[PDB]
RNA sequence: AAGGAGGUAAAAAUGGUAAAAAA
RNA sequence: GCAAACCGGAUUAGAUACCCGGGUAGUCCACGCCCUAAACGAUGCGCGCUAGGUCUCUGGGUCUCCUGGGGGCCGAAGCUAACG
RNA sequence: AAACUCCUGAACCCGGGACGAAACCCCCGAGGAGGGGACUGACGGUACCGGGGUAAUAGCGCCGGCCAACUCCGUGCCAGCAGCCGCGGUAAUACGGAGGGCGCGAGCGUUACCCGGAUUCACUGGGCGUAAAGGGCGUGUAGGCGGCCUGGGGCGUCCCAUGUGAAA
């Protein structure tokens, strides 16, 4: 009921006397319109096999969102490797105006309207990982209080 | 010039008809009930992946084919809705709509776009005194846009009158079959007034 | 570069070298040519491709190609310098027009007439 | 030797998080002992004092941990999210008025000091003065 | 507003004349950090007042000469030389730059 | 010794095969 | 004693080379001149901070060990794109 | 879509038709402050207003990925394309042509030229184990930059009040 864009396959291959045997692996997003999201990458010989099976990685390595107002609370910088996500909550008005990646991931999601940019490698797996971490990686003012009450 | 020709050929192609035509383009057909789908030699192949990006550029293209109008014009306002605050898309599909041609075809004025624009052309609507020609003339809460004096000494004006009643107006497009005027108000919306098409893809195309 | 040295040194600008002195702004220049040739594109491919070596009103030679298919320069034209290479004709830079003071295009060209030459394929018949 | 202790006291907080360790040695300075009441006072650590090792009056910094998370290993989440050195001993980073710092489009936290003390962030924006940025934390 | 600056007197080569080594700090109109030069100005001493170091304070005077501007006013604190004398191994080290 | 590893040992009579190109 | 160049021998299609027999410059010492290098940890220096296990050069402490300086190895957290 | 059916009325005639200009000047009061009196249109019988009324120029680039838009002939590493990857070596969604579609619309494309993208001189914003890159090591001049207490100074630094930053 959430939704199962997905976002490129990869055509692998390895040699051997005996040719080339290729193989697939694909990238999927699965978010539920507003609420959660979840990412998953399919691994297998032949594509659908993969896609499915990526579905399902998706929905089971799962995480939610502060999604409030339409946007996340206060921005983040995430890296990943040599790969950076850069995301900073947007007014409305705005859109999520992202990559491909990042909108895909964040529409999932629910996010509305969302300022982002995104600096370094721009290798869509790692980068697709390092904006499920920026998701991951979500305070706000109760969050706050858990830490910031004192124990 | 707003392309001029087939023009329900795009009441297929977007995908889901319009009010275009007027009373055939919302009849049995837009070109619709009998064949919908998109023309061309490839007319149904087999439709194949919109890469995102394009979804919104479809967007972008309904839209200003259901206003009527190209879109360099479009684009201008598009970007004075950037810069006239609000929630820009919103407040633009508002100032979009304030825009005369299509206030007179909702008014309940014209049957059709196309005829709206020919009318306004032609100073048989004037708005709030002066028979205003250019078919882009934004309006302002408060104005009322009635018809010209040879107007209700004309034909097609009485056929809108009488197979129109039964039918009630933009909550803000106050009209007069008593006198054939016609008073502006506060802004609509996406909401006011709806419409087959998600702003905030084509923002977000638009404005890249 | 730690601040300091960045105060001192600072890092240095930008820089361009050209990819065109056909030079001074120069998107037409004079082209009025000599000789003709026939190359072949770094392997894979085959043909001959003029030569316009211009003279332009500045100076030098260059390698100007013309629109494919089909001349008619023999030896003046006054193609308009245009620019831009391709991976064959070590060069194929700065263009023949197909307009200028000659060429004009060929005829039977019911496409690039915005180049290619033809005023409008116009049937008459 | 030590060219600025500051930075390094907020650096050997930065470790004591990363370590999770009850609280930290730091050396005694008055400037400090400032930093750390604002610190404290504005919800992040657990508490500065005047404590003393070897001859060398110096300071015990309790750091706060939160509640144990779980999934796989606790990591009970981090109080200190991270710290840095904004004013550093080459950029002398003047703030003020507008020059003013947000941190986390929102809350966050930098803490500047100026002729009219060790303000907190919104606390130097409630009396309107300015002065050199120290240093940011989330 | 006659601007006036506060600096150490250099060098009492000249007479009615002294040179004066000043020095201004500024910021970096684009990496932020500051820094200082210095600038030697025309302090005018029509009765040699001022000597070796002392640093006194100089002033944006009628055009006394070619250059020569700067006269005086008042000064401050003698016993410098250190400063002076700074400078001055920086002046030999200048003769320390040769391709020749 | 079971292993990974840091220093000092042994170990080849011979040769030129081009390449536009398929999945 | 050795050892480029050089010669002769063996080798091979050829051997201006690898292997054998000889041999000079040099390799040595005084003074001077050159001032290059894979002059390599392929890692500028000085400082403070962050688990321990273990072999050992060393200085102190009556000493199963505590302790300050070293050269090795393994690995906390971390850090790298990966090896590391 | 067409032809047709009706409706309007680009153009274009007949008519009327400008604002753009009240001072200096003349007189009343003195030539003073104030009142009346009078000359002043290039633009152009154009803008404009009234009546009348004719269906009346549509083109350029794209359609292999980037990137929305595919089938058919000819051509067979020849002819060609090309911004990069490459596309043609006799079944080409790339070449020409043709149907159809994408785009744009009195516009369409080309080259040129600058800024962007390019966080690819990195100040926000970077790096130097093996990728470009640590000086062959020392030495130490200048410069850069500095531990901890106290108070004075208030230079940088922050703030307070104005002059100014003309118009555009």
């Amino acid at each position: 009921d959430f939704e199962e864009k997905m976002i490129l396959i990869r055509r692998t291959a390895r040699m051997q006397a005996g040719g080339r045997r290729f193989r697939f692996g694909a990238l999927v997003v699965v978010g539920d319109r507003q609420g959660r999201v979840g990412l998953g990458f399919g691994k297998a010989p032949e594509v659908p096999l993969a896609v499915q099976k990526a579905g399902y990685y998706a929905r089971r390595n799962m995480v939610e969102v502060p999604l409030q107002n339409g946007t996340i609370p206060h921005e983040i910088e995430v890296e990943f490797g040599a790969s950076k996500i850069v995301l900073k909550p947007a007014a409305p008005g705005t859109g999520v105006i992202a990559g491909a990646v990042p909108r895909a991931i964040l529409e999932l999601a629910g996010v509305t309207d969302i300022l982002t940019k995104e600096l370094g490698s721009r290798n869509p797996i790692n980068i697709a990982y390092a904006t499920m971490e920026a998701l991951r990686q979500l305070r706000t003012k109760a969050d706050v209080e858990r830490l910031r009450k004192g124990e | 010039g707003r392309y001029i020709g087939p023009v329900c050929r795009l009441c297929r192609r977007e995908g889901v008809k319009l009010y275009l035509k007027g009373e055939r383009c919302y009849s049995p057909k837009c070109a619709m009930e009998r064949r919908p789908y998109p023309p061309g030699q490839h007319g149904q192949k087999r439709a194949r992946r919109p890469s995102d990006y394009a979804v919104r550029l479809r967007e972008k293209q309904k839209l200003r084919r259901i206003y009527g109008i190209s879109e360099r014009q479009f684009r201008n306002l598009f970007e004075e809705a950037s810069k006239k605050k609000g929630v820009t898309g919103s407040v633009f599909l508002g100032l979009l709509e304030s825009r005369l041609d299509n206030v007179v075809y909702r008014l309940g004025f014209a049957v059709s776009r196309r005829q709206a624009r020919q009318l306004v052309r032609h100073g048989h609507i004037t708005v709030n005194g002066r028979r205003v020609d250019l078919p882009s003339y934004r309006v302002r809460p408060g104005d009322e846009i009635a018809v010209a004096e040879k107007s209700r000494n004309l034909e097609l004006i009485r056929q809108n009158l009488e197979a129109m009643k039964g039918r009630k107006v933009g909550p803000w497009l106050s009209l007069d079959v008593e006198g054939m005027k016609g008073k502006f108000l506060r802004l609509p919306d996406r909401e006011d007034l709806a419409l087959p098409v998600n702003e905030q893809l084509v923002i977000e195309f638009y404005s890249r | 570069p730690t601040i300091n040295q960045l105060v001192r040194k600072g890092r240095e600008k930008v820089r361009k070298k050209s990819k065109v002195p056909a030079l001074k702004g120069a998107p037409f220049r004079r082209g009025v040519c000599t000789v003709v040739r026939t190359v072949t594109p770094k392997k894979p491919n085959s043909a001959l491709r003029k030569v316009a070596k211009v003279r332009l009103t500045s100076g030098y030679e260059v390698t100007a190609y013309i629109p494919g298919e089909g001349h008619n320069l023999q030896e003046h034209s006054v193609v308009l310098i245009r620019g831009g290479r391709v991976k064959d004709l070590p060069g194929v830079r700065y263009h023949i027009v197909r307009g200028v003071y000659d060429a004009a295009g060929v005829k039977d060209r019911k496409k690039s007439r915005s180049k290619y030459g033809t005023k409008k394929p116009k049937e008459a018949a | 030797m030590l060219t600025d202790p500051i930075a390094d006291m907020l650096t050997r907080i930065r470790n004591a998080t990363r370590v999770y360790k009850e609280s930290t040695d730091v050396p005694a300075s008055r400037f400090k002992e400032e930093i750390l009441r604002i610190l404290a006072r504005e919800g992040f650590i657990k508490g500065y004092e005047r404590v003393d090792v070897d001859g060398k009056p110096y300071l015990r910094v309790y750091l706060k941990y939160g509640p144990r998370r779980q999934g796989p290993d606790p990591r009970p989440e981090q109080v200190i999210h991270h710290i840095r050195r904004i004013s550093k001993p080459g950029r002398r980073v003047y703030v003020g008025v507008k020059e003013i710092p947000r941190v986390r489009r929102g809350l966050g936290i930098a803490i500047l000091s100026t002729s009219k003390g060790v303000l907190t962030d919104r606390e130097a924006r409630k009396l309107g003065v300015g002065g050199e940025l120290i240093c940011e934390v989330w | 507003p006659k601007k006036v600056l506060t600096g150490v007197v250099v060098s009492d080569k000249m007479q009615k004349t002294v040179t004066v080594l000043v020095e201004r700090q500024f910021p970096h109109p684009l990496y932020g950090k500051v820094i200082k030069r210095s600038k030697k100005y025309l302090a005018h001493d029509p009765e040699e007042k001022y000597k070796l170091g002392d640093v006194v304070e100089i002033i944006e005077s009628r055009p006394i000469s070619k250059r020569k501007r700067f006269r005086v006013l008042r000064l401050v604190e003698s016993g410098r030389m250190d400063l002076v004398e700074k400078y001055l191994i920086r002046r030999q080290n200048y003769q320390s730059l040769s391709k020749r």
